[PDB]
RNA sequence: AGGCUUGUAGCUCAGGUGGUUAGAGCGCACCCCUGAUAAGGGUGAGGUCGGUGGUUCAAGUCCACUCAGGCCU
């Protein structure tokens, strides 16, 4: 198997998934996101509304873009950046399937 | 003369109410609040205990278990209530402190897991419970039982064509678990031999994965507030052989139609009852479906959701 | 082939269950929950727009006002929706934000009150706004309307006596406003003719106002939590003829009973749900009513008093 | 005059056999956080690939000639 080397888009894919995972997949976001699919609110210091789930969608987005540059090449460093992004999807779709059925 | 012995007895019979300001008229409407436990769940948490019972699993002695955030276990609460069963519900920390007294003062051992792992931390608690003792506790399964399609076959779907007396040209149900979509499609084509209904799904536009699985892509679920319906995956109960559209609805639009459906028609309605509303509204916009009686399943109230942001001040 | 023309049209046969573990067995309970507003004030709630669009007063051009904040302001506010007509329900300032984002949603303008006042200041507003354009606002006057025992009569009566064949001996139903005691007991000794049905009462300990009526002593009222009984006066729905017995209910016996039956009979019970299977039991103490079928009326559903003391558990 | 070489987003730049159209860092707009600033994170905008032709199934990449800069001359 031939290894190869990395381009500019693949090492930066790989630094927004490692720093998307460091602060955006936090326990707490994982909560507020469920305490948003169902309406109940967590609230602002003074007024107006934390949006989790617009912020879910992003996450989503992005470790979905990213693992798509990741997938098929052949890097070690790139096959392993993928692993953290996979696992992350399914560490958040295993919260979401079916919740308030 | 008809006494019931107990509430389970008491599913069905709901009505098909018109809607007149929502739509041209043709939009007939099956309010399935209009049950002991005010959802269209109440059907699938009697047969799923009826069921249990004809086969034998489920004696004096046997608990139920099952994973569920949502109306099947306030379904599932009366009816081991009525029929005298013990009830062991698993659920996240996230829900709120009065949808549990709803529950606990209904008969159920509450379970509650850590709401970082979601319902996969709800889902696998259940299985330590079995495995502890499996030949005393209950796992349902709802989303593969049979027996919660086939409640759909014996009730809602003769209920619908007895009311429209066979008129009925499209039916529109969202997908939660998928029962509805299937039994009611299983008696109108199968049974009656009416092939040419159009059976239409809804589901959240932030994860449609009915329409990712027909057209053979990879599955991409998300978070969507229209609570009731997109489970994140397709389910055993739903046959997608029978779905013959399926529509999307953004949030904002599932919210404003259940607004509308209570303020210019009296129906206390939740946002799946609106999302699949509005997708018989979206459907209406084709000038094809213009002399089509269209029946939309209306699956909860909104005196349920009465903490939400359903209602905005 | 039956397609309901709007949501109003669809009231009424709700079912007759018997009570497995509460009693002998022979209590068989009318789950009023069933109804398109979730209440027994659903039937009246419709009747009296009904009533009202055939005496030729509620024409498209008039407003309804009501001093109601209650279940029978929902059932107002949803007929009202689905038949086109426009709600002004006046009520005091001290209620909920919960029961006020209900009326919005149904499209009731609400107009609060005083505070200090309370029941009796909702009650003089509502005068106040019919006497500024009396030919466009109207009132509807739930405790001395006879279309309050008139849907009772109609739809009530028969759902017990075909659904029972004929066979109902006692009649508990609570008494707030007298309609469905009246129309019931107008059906049955009446229409019938089974005078040896026993129509009683249920009130509160703390206002027992029925039967100071009935010793023939001075009205005198006071506060309670069974919500949905006990007026504080005797309404000209009630009358007092029908009434054989009048059993009083303890304000925790009421909370007890609601409770005892969700979790052993699964059925969302109220505080007054509770009350009337209360005094079903009182009444099989003695052994001339163990032999009876007993028919009692369900008139609310548990969930929408979830935030109330019938909820005292994590 | 010859042999070469630079030209890719607002700036500096990678671009492996001709294959996602085309990508990074800084900067612009928005969001989390910092009482606030910096630091740090995420999403989005921005492209006659110097110009014109040829070839190929497909050209930023391969050729032919020009346009502007640097090297011995
Ligand atoms: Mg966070
Ligand atoms: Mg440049």
């Amino acid at each position: 198997k031939t290894v190869d080397k990395l381009n500019q888009k693949q090492e930066s894919a790989i630094k927004k998934i490692d720093n998307t995972i460091k602060n955006a997949l936090k326990d707490h976001d994982i909560i507020g996101t469920l305490k948003d699919m169902d309406g109940k609110p967590v609230p602002k210091e003074n007024g107006g509304y934390w949006d989790a789930m617009q912020e879910m969608q992003n996450t989503l987005r992005g470790l979905r873009n990213h693992a798509d540059t990741l997938k098929n090449v052949n890097n070690p460093e790139a096959q392993a950046a993928y692993g953290r992004a996979t696992d992350a999807i399914n560490k958040i779709e295993s919260a979401l399937k079916g919740y308030g059925i | 003369s008809k006494i019931f012995e107990d509430n389970s007895l008491t599913i069905g019979h709901t009505p098909l109410v018109r809607l007149n300001r929502i739509g041209n008229g043709r939009i007939l409407a099956k309010v399935e609040s209009r049950n002991p436990s005010f959802s269209v769940k109440c059907r699938i948490g009697a047969n799923m205990i009826w069921d249990a019972e004809k086969r034998g699993v489920l004696k004096p002695g046997v608990e139920l278990v099952e994973p569920t955030s949502g109306n099947t276990g306030i379904a599932l609460a009366y009816v081991a209530a009525a029929r005298g069963y013990k009830l062991t519900l698993t659920m996240p920390e996230t829900m709120s402190i009065e949808r549990r007294k709803l529950l606990k003062a209904l008969g159920a051992n509450l379970v509650l897991t850590e709401g970082a792992k979601g319902m996969k931390g709800a889902i696998q608690k259940a299985e330590e419970i079995v495995a502890s003792n499996p030949e005393k506790y209950l796992l349902l399964q709802q989303f593969s039982n049979p027996a919660n399609p086939e409640i759909h076959e014996k009730t809602t779907g003769p209920e619908i064509w007895e009311d429209t007396d066979g008129q009925v040209d499209v039916f529109i149900a969202g997908v939660g678990t998928g029962g509805t979509l299937t039994g009611v499609s299983r008696y109108i084509k199968g049974t009656k031999g009416k092939t040419d209904l159009i059976s239409v799904a809804v589901e959240p536009t932030d994860s449609p994965v009915i329409a990712q699985a027909l057209a053979g892509e990879e599955i991409k679920p998300g978070p969507h507030k229209i609570q009731g319906i997109g489970a994140g995956f397709i389910p055993a109960n739903l046959d997608l052989k029978l779905v013959d559209k399926v529509i999307g609805i953004t949030n904002e639009e599932a919210i404003s139609t259940a607004r509308r459906l209570m303020e210019e028609e009296g129906i206390l309605a939740g946002i799946s009852s609106g999302a699949a509303v509005a997708a018989a509204l979206k459907l209406q916009e084709d000038e094809s479906f213009t002399n089509k009686n269209i029946v939309v399943i209306l699956p909860s109230s909104g005196e349920r959701y009465l903490s939400t942001a359903l209602f905005a001040d």
